[PDB]
């Protein structure tokens, strides 16, 4: 067990990392379905590499590799949607955003590094259940943390791993750099709490609306950084139909799995969205969600960067298909 | 997690709050 | 509703035979089909699922194949314990539906039935009713036809037939055929005849009596 | 092993109701969907619907709405099927079976079934008629005698010959309905030389009506 892990590092820290072109990770329309585990890790390395993070922060191939692997093994396999392939698909979206969407040219190297590390670990040790549930079931994690419970935990984990020996991919940073990187990373991961996205997006939607929004502003920026996290965290909804189709199948199951617990240990009725029996009201529930949470946001993101439009396009394109379905 | 009471239904019927 | 058709209600087999049982779906069900085995008064049992996968613990002599609309359960080297009813089921979509079943029976040598006819008893007659019973015992194969004639004329109405399951010991079948009339209807005729046609004879077996003698 | 045990057979009156049980042992029903399927005499199995014992959610096919009511209880591991306003058409063998809740429809576990017989008939003792062969002088070997048991309700009746001494050579047929009442016959075959020199009597019993009838078969009609 420890053995398969350790050879995994041997084989990984010695394979050639293919180009970004080869890996089609520059694409908003990208899919992981056909990649192996080892391949995904490789992409990740290519990500760090092509963002100049590797060179500008004196990362040793050895270390990065260990770290990456560590994150991989700290996502739960038994968990339907919120496994490693989610953290990975998010980071790739994030990567695609900075490159093809052209945002890199809009922010610092400290920020880029933080976003990537955050994107990768924003859901660590997610146990396939929402903040709402853990709160209502008096999980000890709820006793520990106040608000954004899970997201606080995801970070507690991220940080535990970065402090692990031979995982200090940050070891190269000045203490001041390190110190503020971590700050941003904390902000990023917490931002993936849907509740904060909601309690904050209004502000941001207006600066856009009023043609006032401007990156230069320190605060305006860090808000946007939150919004960007959300944007990638659920980028799945902006995928080609056949993909969106299938990934919506996982979210489906994971929800329904929680729904079961709600009436088996909690003895409450689950929301329809997690009510396994109501599987036939999926598509409208999808529609309402896309309307409520998504289009709104990806629109904004394009006003900020035009080259980010494919996200908006793919989003409404799926909304189209769910709506049809909802009408059988 | 305190929001406007009109919002509350939509918020909950999706996995939020 | 998807109709699952098992065209063969019965199939005679012998220990050692390779036997195949068919099931046809009225719609494309993919490989979403399962096969069950059932013995009298016992729980059905899962044998095959996903059209070709053997369920845990079922012996390797059972296999299944097919997809779309045509499916087949195959027993290689049939064993005595395999004599039972089998039925397919699709779980492609609701409502879940089943085939009507195919019963595996044992093969033996053909045997001609022993036919006996009995008039109404005087006792039943004092009751105002008249049942004429005919037994067709210990024959093989099961395919058989019984015909009744009242004064040489075919009688269609009023006859009820009952059959025993294949004998667990001698592998034969037996049957009773009884014509029920009222005393008045029965007493308006003379000749009653029970005729059995079975592959074991070109001349049907004919049994009869005349009311005026008996 | 994993087992589904169903309650015994019921003979019920038309218009009434009956509640069937299905008890699980060796496993827990909570993470399964419990389905019920009906099997009418000379007919194929027909699905009734399922219940999710975890939440109590049930789904019935339209033909059984208001006919069947499924309930379950995970602590005692028992599922129930209530059938109301019963009619002749509800006479059938009812099976409960189980499959993983996340599974499309494989039925790995089945109960042995419960036979439910519905009728508006009253309990009636049978009339037993001797079946003796006519005096046809044609010379022959083995002789077959019989007894016609007619007009009784409910099933069953048991029939023996010479108090069980004559076991080989007897055929007792399945009963069939003749306007709400049952009828069956039993034949016995003995050597020609042993009858009538040795008595042959059919013993018929009908526990429902607390009746026992012995008919000695004598030559003639
Ligand atoms: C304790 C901390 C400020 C020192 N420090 C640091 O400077 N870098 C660069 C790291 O990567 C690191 N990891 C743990 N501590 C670290
Ligand atoms: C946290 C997450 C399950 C929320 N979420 C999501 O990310 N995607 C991609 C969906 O399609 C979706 N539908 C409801 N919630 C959803």
């Amino acid at each position: 067990s420890h053995m398969e892990e350790t050879r995994e590092l041997q084989s990984l820290a010695a394979a050639v990392v293919p180009s970004a072109q080869t890996l089609k990770i520059t694409d908003f329309s990208f899919s992981d379905f056909e990649l192996s585990d080892l391949e995904t890790a490789l992409c990740t390395i290519r990500m760090f590499t092509d963002l100049n993070l590797v060179q500008n922060f004196q990362m040793k191939h050895e270390v990065l590799c260990r770290w990456i692997l560590s994150v991989k093994k700290n996502y739960r396999k038994n968990v339907a949607y919120h496994n490693w392939r989610h953290a990975f698909n998010t980071a790739q979206c994030m990567f695609a955003a900075l490159k093809a969407g052209k945002i890199q040219n809009k922010l610092t190297d400290l920020e880029i590094l933080a976003l990537l590390i955050a994107a990768l670990s924003h859901d660590l040790d997610h146990r396939g259940v929402n903040n709402s549930y853990i709160q209502r079931s008096e999980h000890p994690l709820a006793q520990l943390y106040c608000h954004s419970i899970m997201e606080h935990h995801h970070f507690d984990q991220c940080l535990m791993i970065l402090n692990s020996p031979g995982n200090q991919i940050l070891s190269g940073l000045s203490i001041e750099e390190y110190k503020t990187t971590l700050k941003i990373i904390k902000q990023a991961i917490l931002a993936t709490d849907l509740a904060l996205y909601i309690k904050r997006r209004g502000e941001f939607f207006e600066l856009i609306r009023k043609n006032q929004f401007n990156l230069e502003d320190p605060h305006q920026k860090e808000l946007f950084l939150a919004m960007l996290m959300t944007a990638c965290d659920l980028s799945a909804i902006t995928k080609p139909w056949p993909i969106q189709q299938r990934i919506a199948e996982l979210v489906a199951t994971e929800f329904w799995e929680q729904g079961d617990l709600e009436r088996t240990v909690l003895q409450q009725q689950p929301i329809p969205m997690m009510d396994r029996n109501k599987r036939d009201e999926l598509p409208k529930l999808q529609v309402g969600f896309i309307d409520f949470v998504c289009t709104q946001l990806y629109e904004a993101l394009t006003h900020v960067s035009e080259d980010c439009f494919p996200l908006l396009d793919g989003c409404r394109k799926n909304r189209q298909k769910w709506q049809a379905l909802a009408e059988q | 997690e305190a929001f406007n009471h009109l919002e509350l239904h939509e918020l909950a019927q999706y996995g939020i709050i | 509703d998807i109709v699952m058709t098992q065209s063969q209600k019965f199939m005679s087999t012998s220990v050692g035979d390779r036997v195949s049982i068919t099931c046809k779906a009225s719609q494309n069900v993919g490989t979403a089909v399962a096969w069950y085995q059932q013995k009298p008064g016992q729980s059905p049992k899962l044998m095959i699922y996903s059209a070709s996968n053997r369920y845990t613990g079922v012996p390797d002599r059972f296999t299944g194949s097919g997809s779309g609309t045509d499916f087949t359960l195959t027993i290689s080297n049939m064993q005595s314990e395999d004599l039972a009813d089998y039925f397919c089921q699709q779980y492609s979509s609701y409502p879940l539906t089943f085939g009507a079943g195919t019963k595996l029976e044992l093969k033996r040598a053909d045997a001609a039935p022993t036919v006996s006819i009995f008039p109404p008893s005087s006792e039943q007659l004092t009751s105002g009713g008249a049942s004429v019973v005919c037994f067709l015992n210990n024959f093989y194969p099961k395919d058989i036809n019984v015909k009744w004639k009242i004064d040489g004329s075919e009688r269609q109405n009023g006859v009820l037939n009952s059959a025993t399951d294949q004998d667990s010991k001698d592998s034969t079948y037996s049957m009773s055929s009884t014509l029920t009339l009222t005393k008045d209807e029965y007493e308006r005729h003379n000749s009653y005849t029970c005729e059995a046609t079975h592959k074991t004879s070109t001349s049907p077996i004919v049994k009869s009596f005349n009311r005026n003698e008996c | 092993e994993v087992q589904l045990q169903q309650s015994g057979a019921e003979v019920v009156r038309s218009g009434a109701s009956v509640k069937l049980s299905c008890t699980a042992s060796g496993f827990n029903i909570k993470d399964y969907y419990i389905h019920w399927v009906k099997q009418r005499p000379e007919k194929g199995l027909e699905w009734i619907g399922w219940i999710d014992p975890e939440i109590g959610d049930t789904e019935y096919v339209p033909k059984f709405q208001g006919k069947a009511t499924m309930t379950a209880d995970t602590s005692s591991n028992t599922a129930y099927l209530q059938l109301s306003s019963l009619t002749s058409e509800d006479t059938a063998v009812y099976y409960c079976n189980a499959g993983h809740d996340y599974d499309r429809g494989r039925f790995p576990y089945w109960g042995q079934g419960t036979l439910v017989t519905v009728s508006a008939a009253k309990t009636t003792p049978p009339s037993v008629y001797p079946l003796a062969p006519g005096s046809a002088a044609q010379t022959n070997s083995m002789v077959t005698l019989g007894c016609l048991v007619k007009g009784y309700f409910p099933e069953p009746v048991t029939v023996t010959w010479n108090s069980g001494s004559l076991s080989s050579g007897v055929h007792t047929f399945p009963a069939v309905l003749q306007s709400d009442l049952y009828t069956l016959s039993s034949s016995v075959t003995v050597p020609s030389s042993t009858w009538p020199s040795e008595t042959v009597t059919c013993n018929v019993a009908h526990p429902a009506s607390s009746t026992k009838v012995d008919k000695k078969i004598v030559p003639r009609d």
